[PDB]
């Protein structure tokens, strides 16, 4: 057998193991969300509604949320992206108002196109292949003013649709819903006016639906 | 401007490196490997006794 | 104009390197005898973590090792008995690197919070405490190494590396010019030079005392994810998402040999050398780690039973064993 | 900083009961295993009891068994010893000692000031000498003997050396007959075979005058050798 | 009894025992060796596999001996315990299936609350409750026959099969309705509808087809109909055979389990 010193060391190791397991079990209850905006997107507004990675946590209807945003990370997103692979869902904020706004760098880069392309890259990633995405289209008031008096054709040349506005909002919503190759993975979209107070409710419903879908996958009912 | 000048200045002394013959460098690497190969346990399996990890 | 000057230098220097290039490791090492079929077997399995393991490091005693995982915890393992010596709860759960002080009194960890944390293992209160919070970087921490008990070198996403004075908490030196997220670094045995690989597909050798790059190595088709020095501190090897490993000679300023196989198409996460340098080990994104003959450039033996990407790999100072950490929250000791 | 204070001793008639406690402050008391060590009024040190860090392991001496119970309450950082049917020879001086067990640890590193109490097989460490005539500036060696080999199959010989200067609590010097306790002058050096051990003191001074004890940690009950005293001829 | 057909029968039942133990232990390992399988709900699968291994390993030979040998040559002091242990093992397997179904239903509906209450402590509590109910139901009763008391047989059969069968049927019907309602790219969704109908009908049907005949025919004998003749032995054998297939139904339709089994095999 082993000496008294090793018996004590093994007891300490077992206590450490038990504490580690208890911490892991306790931490597994909360839900982790990745916030992925684009520049002037309404991600800051969403966070306010509620230098490296910024973690914001909150409890809503006896549920604990952990929302991470990588805004100060100006490095290449290709690296460190795999860290948020086992994450419950994503939050994506596109500014409907961007439809008519070349990127500040003035590279003739339609704000929305940059977002459409960024969204496509994020959705068709090796990781995050099965992570449902919560899509936020905020600044409806702005989109609402701009959609009248300026055509969405500027952003989507193949508009082929009524200029104003709920229909325009449906065109852009569907254009974002597209380029989702994977099945069994839904994108929940919401229209944000920048002053609503039910976005917590919408995210909670999306998370509950995601949890229900995951539980129905374990039963083998993919 | 300043960046180009800094790059040229850096290259002024990154190409001054005295570089040895590649064949002799490889020979030196091989000689070190042969000399220290005896003590390497992963290269030459050690007896089950004197093996810290059972 | 000055750009043209830089180009002409890049041209003349290349015409000069090719001059000091008559033979190849292969041609010179075409008569050595093959190592054989290295068949290492898991001897221990550390199964305490609950999430992906992103880094590990051996202590100088070759018995204790520290591993960091995404569950926001650092574990000090006693490899001989598979006992947990310490469990350090990290303030930030996004840890991507860890280091063991050569003296063994401190352990450093860092990650996506852009700061490097130093932990005191020897305290009168018998608990691990954070001693210093090195926060000067802008991007995420990528690698850390202890020059001594009071000096540490780190790499970050700033495309820069820094040398720190722990007591003062200030960067005593900074190394700029990587034009790409520095993703790893290694310390020479002489402890006066070190190298770092970056996403710019190049690795640069730095002088710690001075603080300027001396030699820049290129010819790597993609990012660089791992770098390690040869045991004699006269060469080093690099991994990459290119699916190839390479080693360069400091005194030759040139590539010596390439370790690639057609069947292997995936990135390389870590590299390491055996005590004698005859064996080069490299973790792969294919869930397994291959072993390459240093001079023959042949895969001596594939070596892994991990369930996900082998994130970290490390050989003991006595060379007795090699530890592999993977995204399956498991650490395996191979001997 | 770290210090242990205990006060539960006093004049007790034979056959009575008493409670002893030492309050631990300045360190993570919950992460340390605690020991009780008894010293007779005249001389000698002997282990009494021990409670693990998690209070999941407890040990006692032969005479302690059936009369003494050791308890701890980590929330309040206090160590407890209960005495029942106290015997006349039980009158002695009590110390509570912290001890942490992991790879490369230093158990028995800190000792309390102690509390006096008055009333009315096993490994035999053998510190042969009992007094050593010495002068400052000259070396001195003290040897300890054990009945059974202390060298475990691990390669660690669990032999400890303590120094107890007059009128003050004992302090750890060497653990495992090869290591040096923190904050200890380098002149001390422990070495020996699996059964015989010794020390080397270089340029001895008047500050090292006292009594030294060798203890084994190979297996319980922990045993102490009688001490070897130093003088100033 | 038969002279060469006995060899065919003994051969066939040994085959059964082998397959059973093999699959169940494969599960216990995969579950215990797969990190992705470290979930509190798989303790139910582990307990079911252990119970099935015990039943197959020990109860089968005594029943394989019986019928084959043709009489209870083993200690008559064992029939009163052999029968009770057989009943306990089978009822424990059935109750484990019912508890797994109930956990699945409670996870699908009221998902947030039940996930909050999906502690391994609760999982173990449910396991112990299942085992204790199985022990309680089995505690009462040159040859050995099963108990024949009408009231005891009727009560035991009812409370050991009919209730869990009804519970499973109701829970899985509700789950099917929920999936259908949530069913409404489109080809993938309609492919998914077909896939879930299947995985559920198989789960709903194997258990019924394997146990209902015996328990139906068992009560029929108890109530007094007792029309079952020899076919009861076939129904009896169909019920045990069901245990061997039980792990397959509950593990094959899960990718994490399929990949674990593939790794184990290769
Ligand atoms: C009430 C009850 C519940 C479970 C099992 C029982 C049993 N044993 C079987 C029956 C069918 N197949 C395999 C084993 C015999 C008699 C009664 C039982």
């Amino acid at each position: 057998t082993l000496s008294a010193e090793e018996r004590a060391a093994l007891e300490r190791s077992k206590a450490i193991e038990k504490n580690l397991k208890e911490d892991g079990i306790s931490a597994a209850k909360d839900v982790k969300l990745l916030l992925l905006g684009a520049g002037e997107s309404g991600k800051s507004t969403i966070v306010k509604q509620m230098t490296g990675i910024v973690e914001t946590h909150f409890t809503f209807k006896n549920l604990h949320f952990r929302l991470f945003d990588v805004g100060g990370q100006r490095s290449e997103r290709k690296k460190w992206i795999h860290c948020f692979e086992d994450v419950t869902a994503i939050i994506f904020c596109v500014a409907l108002s961007g439809y008519d706004q070349v990127l500040h760098e003035d590279e003739t880069t339609n704000r929305m196109h940059e977002s459409l392309m960024l969204f496509d890259s994020i959705c068709n990633n090796k990781f995050f292949i099965d992570t449902s995405i919560i899509l936020f289209l905020n600044k409806k008031d702005l989109f609402g003013e701009k959609i009248k008096k300026s055509p969405l054709t500027i952003c989507f040349p193949e508009y082929t649709g009524p200029n104003t506005y709920e229909d325009a909002a449906a065109y852009i919503q569907a254009q974002f819903e597209s380029k989702n190759r994977s099945p069994n993975k839904e994108i929940y979209c919401h229209m944000t006016c920048a002053t609503d107070t039910n976005n917590i409710q919408v995210v909670f419903d999306a998370v509950t639906d995601i949890i229900i879908a995951n539980n129905l996958r374990g039963c083998g009912l993919y | 401007i300043a960046q180009a000048r800094k790059l040229v200045e850096q290259l002024k002394m990154e190409a001054n490196i005295d570089r040895i013959k590649v064949s002799k460098a490889a020979a030196d690497l091989m000689a070190y490997c042969e000399a220290h190969a005896k003590e390497d346990p992963l290269l030459t399996p050690v007896p089950a006794s004197e093996n810290p990890f059972r | 104009q000055l750009r043209q000057e830089a180009e002409q230098l890049k041209n003349q220097i290349r015409d000069a390197r090719k001059a000091c290039a008559d033979a190849t490791l292969s041609q010179i090492t075409n008569n050595i005898d093959p190592v054989g079929r290295i068949q290492m077997r898991t001897r221990r399995t550390l199964r305490g973590h609950l999430a992906k393991i992103y880094a590990m490091h051996w202590g100088t005693d070759s018995r204790l090792l520290v591993s960091a995982s995404q569950d926001g915890k650092l574990i000090i393992w006693d490899s001989y008995t598979t006992n947990k010596v310490h469990a350090i709860p990290l303030r930030s759960s996004w840890v991507m690197t860890c280091a063991y002080a050569p003296s063994g009194n401190y352990v450093a960890c860092g990650g996506l919070d852009n700061i490097c944390s130093i932990y005191n293992l020897k305290t009168r209160e018998g608990n691990v405490r954070v001693s210093r919070e090195l926060a000067g970087h802008t991007g995420y921490l990528s690698c850390c190494r202890f020059l001594d008990d009071n000096q540490i070198v780190t790499s970050s996403g700033d495309t820069t590396c820094a040398l720190w004075d722990i007591e003062t908490g200030q960067q005593t030196t900074t190394f700029t010019g990587h034009t790409g997220d520095v993703m790893s670094l290694s310390l020479a045995p002489d402890t006066r030079l070190f190298v770092s690989g970056a996403c710019d597909a190049s690795a640069k050798l730095w002088d710690v005392r001075e603080g300027m790059c001396r030699q820049t190595f290129t010819g790597h088709e993609s990012d660089i994810n791992a770098i390690c020095f040869f045991p004699n501190g006269n060469a080093f090897a690099t991994g990459s998402d290119d699916a190839t490993c390479r080693l360069f000679d400091l005194r030759a300023d040139q590539e010596l040999m390439t370790y690639s196989h057609d069947n292997i198409i995936c990135g390389i996460t870590s590299v390491s050398f055996s005590k004698s340098g005859r064996l080069l080990l490299a973790g792969y994104d294919d869930f397994n780690c291959n072993v390459w003959d240093a001079l023959k450039a042949d895969r001596a033996g594939v070596l892994a039973g991990h369930d996900n990407r082998v994130s970290c790999l490390g050989v003991t100072d006595d060379g007795m064993a090699v530890a592999t950490g993977s995204w399956d929250s498991f650490l395996k000791i191979w001997n | 900083d770290v210090q242990l204070v205990e006060s539960g001793g006093g004049l007790v008639q034979p056959g009575g009961s008493r409670k002893l406690s030492c309050s631990a402050s300045g360190f993570a008391f919950s992460s340390f295993g605690m020991h009780w060590v008894r010293q007779a009024p005249e001389k000698g040190l002997e282990w009494v009891a021990y409670i693990s860090s998690g209070s999941g392991t407890i040990y006692y001496a032969d005479t302690v068994k059936g009369r003494f119970t050791i308890s701890r309450d980590d929330p309040k950082n206090t160590l407890f010893l209960q005495m029942t049917s106290l015997r006349s020879e039980d009158t002695a001086m009590y110390y509570c000692v912290r001890s942490i067990y992991y790879y490369g640890s230093s158990p028995f590193d800190f000792w309390g000031q102690g509390t006096t109490l008055t009333v009315s097989s096993d490994i035999v460490m053998t510190q042969a000498t009992s007094s050593v005539p010495v002068t400052p500036g000259e070396s001195v060696s003290i040897s300890c003997r054990s009945s059974k080999s202390l060298l475990h199959s691990n390669g660690n010989t669990y032999l400890y050396w303590f120094l107890q200067r007059p009128g003050q609590s004992p302090q750890l010097l060497i653990y495992r007959m090869s290591n040096l306790a923190s904050g200890v002058p380098d002149r001390f050096s422990g070495s020996g075979s699996g059964t015989a051990f010794t020390l080397t003191i270089s340029r001895l001074e008047a500050e090292d005058v006292g009594v030294y004890y060798c203890m084994q940690h190979l297996e319980y009950p922990l045993t102490f050798g009688a001490g070897t005293k130093l003088e100033l001829k | 009894y038969s002279l060469q057909v006995t060899l065919t029968l003994v051969c066939l039942a040994g085959l059964l025992m082998l397959l059973t133990v093999f699959g169940n232990v494969l599960v216990i390992i995969a579950v215990f060796t797969s990190r992705a399988l470290k979930a509190p709900q798989n303790l139910f699968l582990v307990s079911l596999a252990s119970a099935d291994i015990l039943v197959a390993t020990l109860v089968i030979p005594f029943s394989l001996a019986n019928e084959v040998m043709g009489y209870w040559y083993f200690g008559k002091a064992w029939c009163e315990i052999y029968l009770a242990l057989d009943v306990l093992f089978c009822t424990s397997s059935i109750v484990h299936l019912c508890a797994i179904s109930l956990d699945r239903y409670w996870s699908i509906t009221q998902a947030i609350e039940y996930n909050l209450k999906r502690t391994p402590r609760r999982i173990k509590a449910i396991i112990i409750t299942v085992w204790v109910i199985s022990a309680v139901i089995s505690f009462p009763p040159p040859r050995c026959e099963i108990n024949d008391q009408k009231w005891y047989v009727i009560s035991s059969c009812i409370g050991s099969f009919f209730a869990p069968c009804l519970i499973m049927i109701l829970v899985y019907v509700r789950i099917y309705q929920i999936a259908k309602r949530r069913t409404r790219r489109w080809r993938g969704r309609q492919n998914r509808e077909k896939r879930f109908t299947f995985v559920l009908a198989v789960v709903i049907g194997v258990f019924v087809v394997c146990w209902f005949p015996f328990f139906f025919t068992y009560t029929l004998t108890a109530v007094g109909c007792s029309v079952p003749r020899t076919l009861f032995k076939f129904f009896f054998w169909f019920g045990y055979c069901n245990s061997s297939l039980n792990p397959v139904i509950y593990t094959i339709f899960n990718h994490d389990f399929r990949r674990a089994f593939k790794k184990i095999l290769c």
